[PDB]
């Protein structure tokens, strides 16, 4: 019902940084979430998804061997760890929740996502 | 305003979809249901629901996505104990449900 992400910032090019998005407000069960990405003048893309139990995750090509998603039930809290940055993944990382789908890990369109978050930033040098 | 409706769908021999109020107070472990969101379109069959009642809401499904949707609509199939949050989000907290009837 309500998202809000935290731990973006600026990061070094090869470092990492968490991001973490917290369910709260009005929530009846679990529900599918993922996580897409907008770099600076572009649109959003799709980054990862995991279903409603945790059980089962979908990753985007850039994030195959870089990115785990993964979530805490007990807190209503996913998180995405994205190690080994490079300066093209820079962008305002949303996530988002799909509430219509019963069973799954969530699709990479960014239609099937009715709940989103504000958005944390994450810039990406080349120092 | 995005579509919201429900659909019973009973019977056996002959299996009709009848529009009944949103609510669970509509439903019924029994037959299957068809909660229409518009964009997203949520097949949901009872426990006890029958073969003709569950190949008639697969029909009713795909018949509101394909032929009033353009088949630009998600259809979503749950069972009890399955419902998805959108679901519970419209209709509030499962309740007990009665038995359907012939």
């Amino acid at each position: 019902v309500q998202l809000q992400e935290s731990g973006g910032g600026l990061v070094q090019a090869g470092g990492s940084l968490r991001l973490s998005c917290a369910a709260s407000g009005r929530t009846f069960s679990s529900f599918v979430m993922g996580w897409f990405r907008q770099a600076p003048g572009k649109e959003r893309e799709f980054v990862a998804s995991i279903s409603r139990s945790g059980s089962v995750t979908r990753y985007a090509d850039s994030a195959k061997g870089r990115f785990t998603i993964s979530k805490d039930n007990a807190k209503n809290t996913v998180s995405l760890q994205m190690d080994n940055l490079n300066p093209d993944d820079t962008a305002v990382y949303y996530c988002a929740a799909d509430l219509h789908r019963p069973y799954g890990p969530g699709s990479q369109r960014t239609d099937d996502y009715d709940t989103w978050g504000q958005g944390t930033q994450v810039t990406v040098s080349s120092l | 305003v995005v579509v919201q409706r429900l659909f019973q769908v009973k019977g056996r021999r002959v299996v009709r979809a009848t529009e009944v109020p949103v609510s669970w107070e509509s439903f019924n472990n029994g037959n299957c249901f068809i909660l229409d969101l518009g964009n997203n379109i949520h097949q949901w069959c009872g426990s006890n629901s029958n073969r003709y009642e569950r190949l008639k809401a697969t029909q009713v499904s795909k018949g509101i996505r394909d032929n009033e949707r353009s088949g630009r609509a998600r259809v979503h199939v749950s069972e009890e104990g399955t419902e998805p949050e959108a679901m519970l989000q419209v209709l509030g907290p499962k309740p007990a449900l009665p038995a359907g009837t012939e």
